[PDB]
């Protein structure tokens, strides 16, 4: 019923590598698009990335763009994602989200609209020296 | 929640007559009736399947008809070796496969 | 290029308010692909409108959604209780990704 | 008029399209292609279960449809003259087959196993009069025996049994093209992928294999392996040992129809996988979701209107839902202004 | 020829644990199901437990639902059932039979469990009494 669960709150020190997991209530990502939200601490959301396991498409966000690494692992329907070079700026809560894929063509516009219907509880992330 | 009674009880024949047995069913079962033999101190050995057909090696004087609460297996001419018990099995009764309480039939007096 | 949104609206229960989300042409007019969520503090966001203006499975008649160029509103009649939130637009763009909107506070008073 | 010879080949299409004094209890439909269009089938109760046919769009009502033949299993299609239907009538350990020709009975085929007597459930495909017909006899959980049956003007010219590499055949659909069938099915005993069966009329012969595909396209199935067999059954999956579908191989022209969930019956999506008839490590292009996974989905079956006035056959399809779905799309390409 | 050996079967005290094994020969073991019908030595046969080729489904009764395992080994070509928590009731003799299916044909998604019995086996004892 829980959908998807994370993981937990996590420290880690600047300039190093995080890694968040997100895994289904079921063991198989069939057609469903994995995308990762971040929100800084009462300011808003942010989108970072997203997956689709089935044609194993990555996409990013401009800003993110060669930082946020997102891959699937089928065997387990683990979603992995992955910053590297941590700054301070980085502490916030990063969710996993799940869609539905509607259609996919890479002539026109892939990665139909799958929005964002299931979310997760959140990962907090805290950058700091101490 | 099928019941399965089976009659005539106990019944004395001599070699080489007309016998039948008749099980009932409280309710519709279909085809879904099965008729075994077991022998004095011998494995029972399936004689009829679907209430009409019969098995591969078994002889063919075993008859068997009917369809719905009332089956009705004839054996064409009685033979020393068929000196047994009956019994018939429901298959749709998953997981309580019923059987029969059991037919009897012994050398007449 | 983020959309934007105005800054934080508040009402009278009773009454309808409007949440207005503007961008660009390329990621919000071209595409009816525009969703609004709601947040609670210490809550993840649910999805409160998808596809401009539809609703999912249950949420409250009171939401509607609306879109003018390149202008999608949510108008909410009749604030009953507890809808205080914080209210974002999003967007699909070419580009396959998703715009987030600033965000708006929407707050209630609970007495005089 | 003239006897359907299958000439013209199967062109690429992209993105499908929409196509779909009371109604009665219809079940088990499916679509049958003639000269005068395209018309709907089904099973309706009325012990005496009885197949209807009704033009495209209109309702089931007592005033435009007719009767084929009676029967709880059945298929029906056209040769160009006239059309065959086979009905399947009669107690289940004596199940008798009943052929019908422009509306009168020609044949009766009897069992030969004696253990529910079963046909394609959908439509049949004919050539130059040879009109093939599988049918299967026996256990539907464990080896049966499958047999095919080839018809012309309401009379038999060969039964022939099963060859191939496949073990279980049941409620097939079949397609012809550049004068082969091609006949995609479920392996409702141990595999979880499909078999396919290819019928030479010229020849008189037909061959059987399985799917070359790592997607699988059977309900229930686990996740899709690296390399999908197609000289072995790959077995997995439950509670639901498998459901109906279909297949379209041209090649690079291929697309796979699939229940969106693994373990049950509840959504519909497409995948044009490029060469579904022998790639081992295909991996699907062009996605369409058809049914969402939030609702119901059941039986689907593949026709074409091969009567048609263009170069092409333009296949097409039906998905179950009850109502059902009727689709199918042209060369246009998918958008956000598909559905 | 076809053929099933049954070993194992003993009397036993109450709270142990039994196992009784089946060997099949002469005929496709992994295309056929196996259960297991007890008979006590005064009245008919009744059934207790069984099993699909792969296991996937299986059938234990009423009475033995909560104290009966059901197992099959297709490599070494076996069938094993383990009774545990024994009663005094469940004194009798158990046949080991390959079992087949008539009319499964089912539309919807679940399976249809018909079964019916067509080869046996000699059987083993089993007497349950407190001494
Ligand atoms: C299955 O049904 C057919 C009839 O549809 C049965 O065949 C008839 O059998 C009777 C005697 O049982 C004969 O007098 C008739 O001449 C037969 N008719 C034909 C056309 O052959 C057949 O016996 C039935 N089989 C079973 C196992 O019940
Ligand atoms: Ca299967």
């Amino acid at each position: 019923q829980v959908q998807l669960v994370q993981s937990g709150a996590e420290v880690k020190k600047p300039g190093s590598s995080v890694k968040v997991s997100c895994k289904a209530s079921g063991g198989t990502f069939s057609s469903y698009a994995i995308s990762w939200v971040r929100q800084a601490p009462g300011q808003g959301l942010e989108w970072m990335g997203g997956i689709i396991p089935i044609f194993g498409t990555a996409n990013y966000a401009q800003k993110f763009q060669g930082r946020v690494t997102i891959t699937a692992d089928e065997s387990t329907s683990t979603a992995y994602m992955e910053l590297s070079s941590l700054r301070s700026e980085d502490t916030a809560v990063y969710y996993c989200a799940r869609g539905q894929l509607r259609y996919f063509d890479w002539p026109t516009i892939p990665s139909s609209y799958y929005g964002m219907d299931v979310w997760g509880q959140g990962t907090t992330v805290t950058v700091s020296s101490a | 929640d099928i019941q399965l009674t089976q009659s005539p009880s106990f019944l004395s024949a001599s070699v080489g007559d007309r016998i039948t047995i008749t099980c009932r069913a409280s309710q519709g079962i279909d085809g879904y009736l099965a008729w075994y033999q077991q022998r004095p101190g011998k494995a029972p050995n399936l004689l009829i399947y679907a209430a009409s057909l019969l098995q591969s090696g078994v002889p063919s004087r075993f008859s068997g008809s009917g369809y719905g609460t009332e089956f009705t297996l004839t054996i064409s001419s009685l033979q020393p070796e068929d000196f047994a018990t009956y019994y018939c099995q429901h298959l749709d009764s998953y997981p309580l496969f019923t059987f029969g309480p059991g037919t009897k039939v012994d050398i007449k007096r | 290029s983020v959309l934007t949104q105005p800054a934080s609206v508040s009402g009278s229960p009773g009454q309808s308010i409007t949440i207005s989300c503007t961008g660009t042409s390329s990621d919000v007019g071209g595409y009816n692909y525009v969703s609004w969520y709601q947040q609670h503090p210490g809550k993840a966001p649910k999805l409160m409108i998808y596809d401009v203006s539809k609703r999912p499975s249950g949420v409250s008649n009171r939401f509607s959604g609306s879109k003018s160029g390149n202008t999608a509103s949510l108008t909410i009649s009749g604030l009953q209780a507890e809808d205080e939130a914080d209210y974002y637009c999003s967007s699909y763009t070419s580009s396959s990704t998703w715009v987030f909107g600033g965000g708006t506070k929407l707050t209630v008073l609970g007495q005089p | 008029r003239t006897f359907l010879n299958l000439t013209k080949p199967l062109c690429e299409v992209n993105s499908w399209h929409i196509l779909s004094a009371h109604i009665l209890v219809t079940r088990e439909p499916y679509l049958s292609c003639d000269p005068q269009g395209c018309r709907m089938f089904a099973l309706s109760q009325g012990p005496f279960r009885a197949l209807i046919s009704w033009e495209m769009g209109q309702a089931p009502s007592p005033y435009n449809t007719r009767v084929e033949c009676i029967g709880w299993s059945s298929t029906s299609c056209h040769d160009g003259i006239s059309r065959m239907s086979i009905c399947i009538s009669g107690p289940n350990n004596n199940a008798s087959a009943v052929v019908w020709y422009r509306g009168r009975p020609v044949t009766e085929i009897p069992s030969w196993v004696g253990n529910i007597l079963r046909t394609q459930e959908s439509e049949c495909v004919c050539h130059k009069g040879i009109c093939p017909v599988v049918m299967t006899d026996g256990p539907a959980n464990n080896k049966a025996a499958t047999k095919i049956i080839y018809f012309k003007e309401g009379k038999i010219q060969k039964i022939e049994e099963l060859q191939g590499n496949a073990q279980h055949i049941e409620e097939c659909s079949c397609y012809g093209a550049a004068g082969m069938i091609k006949c995609v099915c479920r392996d409702n005993w141990k595999g979880a992928n499909r078999p396919i069966i290819t019928i030479d009329p010229e020849m008189m012969t037909h061959t059987s294999k399985y799917l070359c595909s790592k997607i699988l396209t059977d309900t229930s199935r686990p996740n899709d392996p690296t390399n999908g067999n197609c000289d072995e059954p790959i077995t997995g999956g439950s509670p639901d040992p498998g459901v109906k579908g279909f297949a379209f191989l041209d090649g690079e022209n291929s697309w796979l129809g699939r229940t969106i969930s693994k373990d049950s019956r509840s959504g519909y999506e497409m995948l044009k996988v490029p060469n579904a008839e022998t790639d081992t490590q295909s991996g699907p292009t062009s996605y369409q979701l058809i049914v969402n996974n939030q609702n119901w989905s059941g039986y689907s079956g593949a026709f074409i209107d091969y009567w048609a006035n263009k170069e092409c056959f333009n296949p097409c399809f039906y998905v179950e839902l009850n109502s059902m779905v009727a689709l199918c799309g042209s060369r246009e390409r998918l958008g956000s202004w598909s559905w | 020829e076809v053929q099933l050996v049954e070993s194992g079967g003993r009397a036993l005290r109450p709270g142990g644990s039994l196992r009784l094994s089946c060997a099949a020969s002469g005929f496709k073991f992994d295309d056929y199901a196996m259960s297991w019908v007890r008979q006590v030595p005064g009245k008919g046969l009744e059934f207790v437990s069984g099993l699909n080729w792969n296991g996937d489904i299986t059938a234990y009764t009423d009475s033995v639902k909560g104290r009966f395992t059901v197992s099959r080994d297709n490599a070494k070509n076996s069938l094993y059932l383990h009774i545990n928590s024994p009663k005094p009731e469940d004194t009798a003799l158990y046949y080991c039979a390959r079992t087949s299916s008539w009319g499964d044909y089912t539309r919807g998604p679940e399976p249809k469990i018909t079964w019916y019995f067509d080869l046996w086996g000699r059987g083993t004892l089993v007497t349950v009494s407190s001494a």
